[PDB]
């Protein structure tokens, strides 16, 4: 009943047709005058960071990452408010997700009074019009808990290793832009379950989602080579936070040189 | 958008806001308006409640009209509905509910129901002041303050949910996760009061709302309920009532009718029947949409 036997088919559908209608534009970096990947690459890891700091589901931080890319979608930013938009992205992803979001004046506090309280909350507002109320997007940790129901025997260093790997795609638009989420998260998942038990991609989540290893092979390729690079990356915070017990240290398992694919 | 709106009266005060009954002068649309005053910028309440209600649309979900975005206030425009379901139980008290349209009520907000658990959507606040009716027989769900979007499996939520008297066993005992079981208890809950008039556990706290339902359904142990030895506030020196037959909970109900709430109220949330389930249930075989039999 914790996994919804009579709901969970409907329930998959629906996520996949919400995944296309809350796509970012692929290539929105380019047209953004003021901004690059490397800023956003900086923003997504200071996100990680504040999501440590305050204990936050990790949901919370792929929610704001998704409002984030859609309202630079359409909304031109200059290199000094991109920290203001993301700060107003974690504070509605916040009070959307957790039980105890944090109050306005520490999202204040975490900027290091950067902006004002009656900044970010007017940054709240237009967030809120732009996005027109459509919070509820569906991210790559709706689809890995689900696919994580077809083990053999469970296995917790799988599942937090296909976490880490989910989170690490959030910091490089290019190219994860490309990939849906639940695409990045069947790769995630491939790869975690290849490096720990040398295991597949089951049949059963070939029926469930309709993808194969074959229709995976493009992002399984740009997501290993990700994980070989990962100690060498110029941003940190998610190789240190899934050094963790509560993550079961994943972030320290060597990657495998080679895929077999 | 404001400025075509002529406001009627006001109808009372919900979970948030303030509600009034409103027109639309150039449409003719008689509308419902919730008026949200802006410390903390736009509660959470709302956050929830208008996105998850832009993405479900049915007929026995309240339809949201539009959000209008005044910057002092927030103003969400809803379809205008006549009563509540509690209201139409009192002015029904003499009398009773006809058993047609207790069936067609029921059958409704099972529909519902199980629309929002297929869109991964968790009420949380199901009772009869949040059960809106027309004068064309339908009977719709309202209020999402409470509401809440879940992933699958679920994780731990708020604890402090549902209104006493129609609160699952599962929330009471301090569970670690609770899920889609916990509205198919408060939905069985109202069917028992639509059918009496009166509510079926009325408790004054925690505990004394326990020991109502244990009278009625028997104080559960682990054959009935594997694990509940082990919950949170389990307590071994709980009394151990004799659970009573169910033609004595709920007198004037057919065998089907007994059938079904029985399925409503187990114990165990994972033999709990789902809303999807119990629309092909036998009671149901003869079912209608009449209209409400008194004036609204
Ligand atoms: C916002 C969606 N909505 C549409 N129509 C609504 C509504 N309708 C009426 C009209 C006249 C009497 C009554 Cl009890 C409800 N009441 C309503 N809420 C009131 C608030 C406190 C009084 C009881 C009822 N739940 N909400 C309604």
């Amino acid at each position: 009943v914790n996994e919804v036997p009579d709901y969970h088919e409907d329930i998959h559908t629906y996520l996949r047709e919400m995944e296309v209608k809350c796509k970012p534009k692929v290539g929105y970096m380019k047209k953004q005058p003021d901004i690059t990947n490397s800023m956003r690459a900086i923003l997504v890891d200071w996100l990680v960071e504040v999501g440590e700091e305050y204990k936050l589901q990790n949901e919370t931080l792929h929610l704001a990452v998704n409002y984030i890319d859609r309202f630079l979608s359409s909304m031109s930013v200059l290199r000094g408010k991109l920290q203001l938009v993301g700060t107003a992205a974690m504070l509605l992803a916040s009070k959307f997700e957790e039980i105890y979001p944090p109050e306005v004046a520490e999202f204040v506090y975490i900027t290091d009074d950067t902006y004002t309280k009656k900044q970010v909350l007017r940054m709240e507002h237009l967030v809120l019009k732009v996005l027109a109320f459509d919070l509820a997007a569906p991210t790559i940790n709706q689809f890995l808990t689900q696919y994580f129901l077809h083990q053999q025997p469970a296995n917790c260093k799988v599942e937090s290793l296909a976490m880490f790997l989910g989170e690490l795609s959030l910091i490089d638009a290019d190219p994860y832009l490309k990939y849906l989420p639940s695409v990045i998260a069947a790769a995630a998942f491939h790869l975690a379950l290849y490096t720990v038990t040398g295991q597949s991609w089951p049949e059963s989540l070939v029926q469930k989602t309709g993808y194969t290893l074959e229709t995976l092979k493009p992002c399984l390729l740009d997501l290993h080579q990700t994980y070989l690079r990962a100690p060498q990356h110029a941003q940190q915070s998610i190789r240190e936070k899934y050094k963790n017990s509560k993550y079961h240290g994943v972030s320290l398992l060597n990657p495998p040189e080679t895929l077999n694919v | 958008s404001m400025e075509n709106f002529q406001k009627v009266e006001k109808i009372g005060e919900g979970t948030y806001g303030v509600v009034y009954k409103a027109r639309n002068k150039l449409t003719g649309e008689v509308v419902a308006l919730k008026k949200i005053r802006l410390t903390e910028g736009v509660p959470s309440t709302a956050i929830r409640e208008i996105s998850l209600l832009k993405e479900l649309n049915h007929p026995n979900i309240v339809k949201l009209l539009d959000v209008i975005h005044t910057e002092n206030k927030l103003y969400l425009v809803f379809e205008f509905l006549h009563q509540d379901l509690k209201k139409f139980m009192d002015a029904s008290a003499l009398t009773g509910i006809p058993l047609p349209l207790i069936k067609s009520y029921l059958f409704q907000l099972l529909q519902g129901l199980a629309f929002c658990h297929s869109h991964r959507v968790l009420h949380r606040d199901l009772k009869p002041q949040n059960l809106l009716i027309n004068t064309e027989g339908a009977i719709k769900l309202a209020d999402f303050g409470l509401a809440r979007a879940f992933g699958v499996p679920v994780r731990t939520y708020t604890h402090e949910v549902v209104t006493l008297w129609y609160r699952a066993p599962e929330i009471l005992l301090g569970c670690k996760y609770y899920s889609t079981a916990v509205d198919i208890w408060s939905l069985g809950c109202i069917f028992a009061e639509m059918v009496t008039r009166r509510a079926l556990f009325p408790g004054d706290s925690e505990i004394d709302q326990l020991f109502r339902i244990f009278r009625t359904l028997g104080t559960p142990d682990e054959v009935v309920w594997p694990g509940v030895t082990s919950m949170p506030d389990y307590k071994p020196s709980f009394p151990k009532w004799a659970r009573q037959d169910f033609s004595k909970v709920v007198p004037p109900l057919d065998e089907d009718g007994r059938s079904l709430l029985s399925q409503m109220l187990h114990y165990d949330p994972n033999k709990r029947i789902s809303a999807k389930a119990a629309l092909a249930h036998p009671f149901f075989q003869d079912v209608t949409k009449p209209v409400p039999h008194l004036r609204l």
